[PDB]
This record gives C-alpha cells, sequence and structure tokens, in this order.
C-alpha cells in the first residue's frame, strides 16, 4: 500500500508500504528517499506525533493516509 | 542498649545490637484456641509454643508473604518479642525494625504508631532488609537476592537507596521448597503429609539439599552412581535416604515449573530487575550480587548464580556473586551494625519527635 | 543534638551551593527559635533561595553568623565560614534543589487553581486555533478543569520547529543551549517532577513506576547554559517550546489588548505553565523562565503594560522546610556511611 508524507514546503514525498511497518520503518524509509536522518524526523497523523515502536494498523492509516513530517531544529 | 527486631515472613529474628546473632528466632505465628474450653482455667499463643499446640490451635501468619498484614497479631508477636524472649521492658531501648521492600506507605506509619504509642519506645528506626544484608558485607551499593521463607525479593541499591522502580518481587521461597520436598520424597515412596512430617522434611532440606552446577549432569551421576546419596535418620529411629531428592527441590529456585509456577527464577529475576535499571549503574550491580536470608544458605547457589548470570547477561560484564557465611541472619547483623554506629545516634526518630508530627514522621526521617 | 547533626552534616563530600544553605538556615530556624527580630532573614533567604541568588544568600548567612556569633556554636560556625568560599554547583547533580522545585511546582498549581475561573483559558483557545500549523488538531471542547487547561496548554509543542522559527531565531541566549543530540532512550523511574530515577526519596513522595527520557548535556558548548548557570538542575536545557507559547500569547495579547485584566490573566498562563513543565519532568524552572526574560521577549509585554511575577510566590516555607529535612537526610546518611565502610576496613 501507498500513502504521502507532506513536508513543511507543501512538497508531498510517496511512499510504498505494508500496513505491518513500524515507524522506525517508515522514518527510515525516508531517510533513504531523502537523506532525512530519523532522529530529526517527527511524523503526524490526526493530530498526534508518532511513536516509533507502534505500527501504522496501531494508528488506522489506510491507504492514501497522508502523514505531516516535522523536522527538529537543535545543534 | 538498642533492639533490633528483623519482622520476617515465618521467622523473626530479634536481638540487642553490638550482639552478632540474634538471642532468639522464633516461628512469627500467632495462635488462637479453636474451640473454647481449652480457655477455661487460664488467651493466645505466639511463636515456638503457637506450634506445639497446633492442634489445639487456629494458626495464623500475620506477615506470610514479608508485608505484615494483620495488626492484631503483629501487636502480639511484638509484645512476645519483646518480653518473653528478649525479657526487656521497650520503653528503656531505642529499637530498629526491619520493613520488606516495597512496603507501602501506611504500613509504615503504622508500624512507628504502634512503637510509639503501644511499647512507649523512646527512639525507632525502619530499614529495609535488603539494604541492611548489603550493609553487613561492607558495600552501600549492588543487588541484594533475598529469599527467605514465604519471599524472595531482588532488590537493586544505589549508594544506600533501594530503587523502588526496579525491586522484583517473587513468591516462591523456603516455605514452597519445603513442600516440594515433601512432596518428591512421597513420589519415592516415603510418606510426609502431616504437619509433624512437614516439620521433619524442613530439617531433611536444611541439613541435606545442595544446589547443583549443572542439573543435568547431577541427575545423570545420580542415575549412574550411589555417590549422592545421603542417610537420614527419623525421630523415631527408622532411616531413609535421599539421592537425586537432595538437589531436585532447591531446583526449584530456577526452574518454578516445578510447583506449576510460570515465574522466571532467582536468576532471571535477578537479571530483569538489574535491567530496570539505568544503563550507567548496571556494571555496578553485576559485580555486587549478595546473597541473603535462610533459603540462599544451600552449598552450591553462589556458583550457580555465577554461571546463570553470566549467561544472560553481556560477555564482558565482570560479575560477582557475594554469598557471606553469615548470611542466614545478615539483615538482622546489618542492623545490629547499624544501629551501633555513633553517626546512627542522629538519626532515630525520637519519642519528641514522633508527637510533633505523629507517624507520617517516618516519612522524612526513614529513606 | 543539633550542633553535632550539623557537624555530621557538614562532613559530606558531595555538598552543594544549595545543601548549604538549606543547611545552614535550619541551624537558625533552631538555635535562635521564632525570635521575631531575625525573621525578615529567614524571609530573605528563602527568597534569595528562591531566585537561584546563592551568592548574596550564603554571603547574608556568614555575615548574619558572625554579627550573631555570641549566639550560636563557634564550632559550627567555623565548619560554616571554612566550607563556603569551596562551595560550587553540578547541574547533574543538584538534589535538594530538584525536590525543593518539584514541591514548589505543586504549591504553584494549587495557587493557581483557586486564584483562575479558567475564563483565560477558554479564551485561548481561539488564539491557538488561528496560528496552529495545519497538521495540529483544532480545540473545541470548554476548558471546565484546571487538567483539561493543563493537557491544552501543553498541546502547544504542536507548534514546535514550525509556527514558533521566526522569534526563535532572535534569540542569542537559545543557541548556547546544551542539549546532547545522542538518543538515548527511557528509564523507568518512581520519582516526581524534575527528581532523578536515582535520588532517594521521601517514601509519601513517591509516584507510580513508569519511563522518563534520559538527556545528556555535550558539555563541549562553548558559553554553554549548563556551565554560565550551573545553579539551575539539567532536565533538557534550554526550553524552545516557549517560543512555541509566545507565538500563542503574542496573537492573544493582540486581541484582548483592551482588557483591563489582561495582566492578571496572561499570568495565570505563564505561571500555569512553568508549574506543568516542572510537574511533568520537561524542564525545570530556570530552563523556561530565561528564554522567558530574554529582552526581546520582554519588550512584547512591557509594550503591553504586562509585568510578568513568573510564578514567585508570597512564601515558600513548606517547600524550603522539606527540602532542609531532604539534605538534612542525605548528609547524614553520607556520614553514616562513612563510618560503616571504614569499621569494615578495621576488621
Ligand atoms: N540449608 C539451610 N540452612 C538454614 N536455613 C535454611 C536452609 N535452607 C532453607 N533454610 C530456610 O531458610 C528459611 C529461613 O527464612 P529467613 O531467611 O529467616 O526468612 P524470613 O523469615 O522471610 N526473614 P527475611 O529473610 O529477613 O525476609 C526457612 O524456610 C528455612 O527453612
Amino acid at each position: 500500500m501507498q500513502i504521502f508524507v507532506k513536508t513543511l514546503t507543501g512538497k508531498t514525498i510517496t511512499l510504498e508500504v505494508e500496513p505491518s511497518d513500524t515507524i522506525e520503518n517508515v522514518k527510515a524509509k525516508i531517510q533513504d528517499k531523502e537523506g532525512i536522518p530519523p532522529d530529526q524526523q517527527r511524523l503526524i497523523f490526526a493530530g498526534k506525533q508518532l511513536e516509533d515502536g507502534r505500527t501504522l494498523s496501531d494508528y488506522n492509516i489506510q491507504k492514501e493516509s497522508t502523514l505531516h513530517l516535522v523536522l527538529r531544529l537543535r545543534g | 542498649a538498642a533492639l533490633v527486631i528483623d519482622n520476617g515472613s515465618g521467622m523473626c529474628k530479634a536481638g540487642f545490637a553490638g550482639d552478632d546473632a540474634p538471642r532468639a528466632v522464633f516461628p512469627s505465628i500467632v495462635g488462637r484456641p479453636r474451640h473454647q474450653g481449652v480457655m477455661v482455667g487460664m488467651d493466645s499463643y505466639v511463636g515456638d509454643e503457637a506450634q506445639s499446640k497446633r492442634g489445639i490451635l487456629t494458626l495464623k501468619y500475620p506477615i506470610e508473604h514479608g508485608i505484615v498484614t494483620n495488626w492484631d497479631d503483629m501487636e502480639k508477636i511484638w509484645h512476645h518479642t519483646f518480653y518473653n524472649e528478649l525479657r526487656v521492658a521497650p520503653e528503656e531501648h531505642p529499637v530498629l525494625l526491619t520493613e520488606a521492600p516495597l512496603n507501602p506507605k501506611a504500613n509504615r506509619e503504622k508500624m512507628t504508631q504502634i512503637m510509639f504509642e503501644t511499647f512507649n519506645t523512646p527512639a525507632m528506626y525502619v530499614a529495609i532488609q535488603a539494604v541492611l544484608s548489603l550493609y553487613a558485607s561492607g558495600r552501600t551499593t549492588g543487588i541484594v537476592m533475598d529469599s527467605g521463607d514465604g519471599v524472595t525479593h531482588t532488590v537493586p541499591i544505589y549508594e544506600g537507596y533501594a530503587l523502588p522502580h526496579a525491586i522484583l518481587r517473587l513468591d516462591l521461597a523456603g516455605r514452597d521448597l519445603t513442600d516440594y520436598l515433601m512432596k518428591i520424597l512421597t513420589e519415592r515412596g516415603y510418606s510426609f503429609t502431616t504437619t509433624a512430617e512437614r516439620e521433619i522434611v524442613r530439617d531433611i532440606k536444611e541439613k541435606l539439599c545442595y544446589v547443583a552446577l549443572d542439573f543435568e549432569q547431577e541427575m545423570a551421576t545420580a542415575a549412574s552412581s550411589s555417590s549422592l546419596e545421603k542417610s537420614y535418620e527419623l525421630p523415631d529411629g527408622q532411616v531413609i535416604t535421599i539421592g537425586n531428592e537432595r538437589f531436585r527441590c532447591p531446583e526449584a529456585l530456577f526452574q518454578p515449573s516445578f510447583l506449576g509456577m510460570e515465574s522466571c527464577g532467582i536468576h532471571e529475576t535477578t537479571f530483569n530487575s538489574i535491567m530496570k535499571c539505568d544503563v550507567d549503574i548496571r556494571k555496578d550491580l553485576y559485580a555486587n550480587t549478595v546473597l541473603s536470608g535462610g533459603t540462599t544458605m544451600y552449598p552450591g547457589i553462589a556458583d550457580r548464580m555465577q554461571k546463570e548470570i553470566t549467561a544472560l547477561a553481556p560477555s564482558t560484564m565482570k560479575i560477582k556473586i557475594i554469598a557471606p557465611p553469615e548470611r542466614k541472619y545478615s539483615v538482622w547483623i546489618g542492623g545490629s551494625i547499624l544501629a551501633s554506629l555513633s553517626t546512627f545516634q542522629q538519626m532515630w526518630i525520637s519519642k519528641q519527635e514522633y508527637d510533633e508530627s505523629g507517624p507520617s514522621i517516618v516519612h522524612r526521617k526513614c529513606f | 543534638k543539633i550542633e553535632l547533626s550539623i557537624s555530621l552534616s557538614l562532613d559530606s563530600p558531595k555538598l552543594d551551593e544549595s545543601d548549604f544553605i538549606l543547611l545552614s538556615v535550619k541551624y537558625l530556624e533552631k538555635s535562635l527559635g521564632k525570635k521575631k527580630e531575625f525573621s525578615g532573614f529567614f524571609e530573605d533567604i528563602e527568597k534569595l533561595y528562591f531566585k537561584q541568588n546563592y551568592k548574596e544568600a550564603i554571603e547574608k548567612i556568614l555575615d548574619f553568623c558572625k554579627k550573631n556569633e555570641s549566639l550560636l556554636s563557634e564550632q559550627v560556625v567555623q565548619r560554616l565560614a571554612e566550607v563556603a568560599p569551596r562551595l560550587k554547583s553540578n547541574p547533574k547533580d543538584n538534589e535538594s534543589r530538584r525536590l525543593y522545585e518539584t514541591l514548589y511546582a505543586d504549591h504553584l498549581e494549587s495557587v493557581i487553581k483557586q486564584e483562575s475561573d479558567l475564563s483565560v483559558f477558554n479564551e485561548l483557545r481561539d488564539s491557538y486555533n488561528a496560528v496552529k500549523p495545519e497538521y495540529a488538531v483544532t480545540h473545541e471542547t470548554e476548558i471546565k478543569t484546571l487538567d483539561e487547561a493543563k493537557q491544552f496548554i501543553l498541546s502547544f509543542v504542536m507548534l514546535n520547529d514550525n509556527v514558533e522559527l521566526p522569534l526563535k531565531a532572535q534569540s542569542e541566549r537559545y543557541p548556547k543551549k546544551d542539549r546532547s543530540r545522542e538518543e538515548l532512550g527511557n528509564t523507568p523511574s518512581a520519582n516526581p517532577g524534575i527528581m532523578k530515577p536515582n535520588s532517594p526519596n521521601f517514601t509519601d513522595n513517591l509516584v507510580p513506576v513508569r519511563d522518563v527520557p534520559k538527556i545528556a548535556i555535550n558539555e563541549k558548548v562553548a558559553g554553554g547554559y549548563s556551565k554560565t548557570k550551573p545553579t539551575t538542575p539539567f532536565v533538557a536545557s534550554l526550553s524552545g517550546t516557549t517560543y512555541s507559547l509566545m507565538v500563542v500569547l503574542t496573537d492573544y495579547i493582540e486581541k484582548h489588548k483592551t482588557d483591563k485584566d489582561i495582566e492578571k490573566k496572561v499570568n495565570q498562563i505563564i505561571n500555569l505553565w512553568i508549574s506543568s513543565y516542572i510537574k511533568e519532568g520537561y524542564h525545570s524552572y530556570s530552563e523556561v523562565v530565561d528564554v522567558l526574560t530574554e529582552p526581546f521577549l520582554q519588550s512584547i509585554f512591557d509594550k503591553a503594560n504586562i509585568k510578568l511575577n513568573y510564578g514567585v510566590l508570597d512564601d515558600t516555607h513548606a517547600e524550603f522546610r522539606k527540602a532542609q529535612d531532604y539534605v538534612f537526610g542525605l548528609t547524614i546518611q553520607s556520614a553514616m556511611h562513612h563510618e560503616l565502610q571504614e569499621r569494615f576496613k578495621n576488621k
């Protein structure tokens, strides 16, 4: 299945995923496609920050669901 | 001279600080008459006498799982401790009491309340048993493995403070080991079912049982030579012989399946305990596993704990099992040691401090 | 007794600036009792202590101790004055202050609970529904209880690393943050608020066991906050989220400028925010207040006629007393442990 991750600029990265895939997994897939290190990634769906251990099912993320992506700014 | 009482799940160990053994060690059980009229011409029985009159009495273990549960019977145990065993008036001696790990807040307040308002002690303190056991071995940091009569605890302690978030409790200890020994000697042919026969089987356990280094070769050696068998003489003169039973019984501590328990084993709970602690302190813990209490008293137990934790821990971890020879009563001995230190004279809860703030004071002084 | 206890207590190796202040005052509240005459020295030390003004207050304590020397022990003032010039603070290890601030977070929260009618948070719903990013849910329930506003106020973290970036970037204090990036995972704890998972704690002050974040200091940051303000305990450094609170408040102030009680109501937010950030272990007091007091954020309030009290309270006596007991317990245990281990050497 397919989902869409939207960034602050409103560009959209599309990703093929299995509902079994964890968040650690989706963040790694984003790193592979775009370079973003996952410890900087913050995935948001239904207004909640998504936690790494849980899976897409556990958040009721069906096909064509949209995630939102916010990158941490630190030093 | 200050008193030291270890409030134990099956044995109360009391004595005087400065001595290096408790003077009184008696079953921590209260007996009341089963039918009226065994009362005509005399009320209740405590300790060694209440086991002697088990058949005319209804026994109650007021502290069965390490946490005192019946305060009317605890009042009577402590009264028997002060007045029959030690033969002293409590108004005349500061008194150090032990408590189990994770002891509720209120259980602590009620302990203080009784000691000041029922025994009118000048001073008192409450230390955790495991901490005292660590202190008697000169450490203030390690993980203590406390295995007594009704309860075992794995208790990490960092600079004197037992860590509530990582303390593991486990309802398998000597009472359960003594019953298993009963069961398996029965399956062999020797009938032990009566409460009087339970008492001999406890003697057989503390005199002949030991921990196998590996269970399997010991079974193999039992199955292939007489070398492990030991004769035991009963009270009526009959002699019986204990074979693999000697080590099958304490084996229950590492394999609770032997009794139907789907728990872990004193080695797994130890590791589990260590792993609820911050990574930064595990090295200290792993190098100071302190064995403590009557049920750690089996020959061979230190060496198997060494082996099993080495199998659970990372491959470079330096591991030490510390099993003192005095560890049957090292709780009490650490109590005796503590009460004696002069600096400890600044840490008693005083009669003055108590009616200034009441029983809740225990929380601000004893931690 | 008390002369010999504070003697032992002062022998401790790990005694910090905040330990000394509390230990000192406990001695003078017992030695000179409640003679009114010194009532205001006690009141002033507690107020300087809260403001983390240890230098002035240690100064005031020795000097008070000289000008009352005949009233005290010369043995005890010698140890006090001899130990003072060597006293430091350690942001990794400020245990007496962690417990104080955590008890204080409760006192503050309860003061707000009988002060506020909760209208400010119902009015504030709209400023959040306006400045939130699109991925943040709107708030449409009415805020009836203080926890319901506690959870609302906290949800401003949804704005982080996006909406508040314009004014984050005007700070010269915030680049000197020194939270280490290395993700360390979660450790279980039974202490509340800002306390350390492993520190001793009163057994009526425990909280149910749950996981909390380990965070490290970088220590290689030049001018880092931990280095310049070692009095404040490190929980997570400077709070970036409070720029997120400033984006919401700016909007609120703009559209309630004519409000006559505006100053009253902004202090209920700033203060409820402060209490919750300590109580929940996100940040200690100064890690929040020292981003709020930077002069470019202070304009925002000054130009609108708002004076922030910063949760400074009438008195801190209960929480200050409780902390004395704590450091009293810990430092005598230190003494007892030293007698213990020097008795095993000799065996
Ligand atoms: N080889 C042995 N030698 C001596 N005692 C033994 C031995 N094996 C078991 N014990 C048992 O060890 C238990 C002694 O319990 P004890 O350590 O006093 O526990 P407690 O009453 O729970 N007090 P505590 O350990 O301080 O919590 C009894 O069940 C004894 O039968």
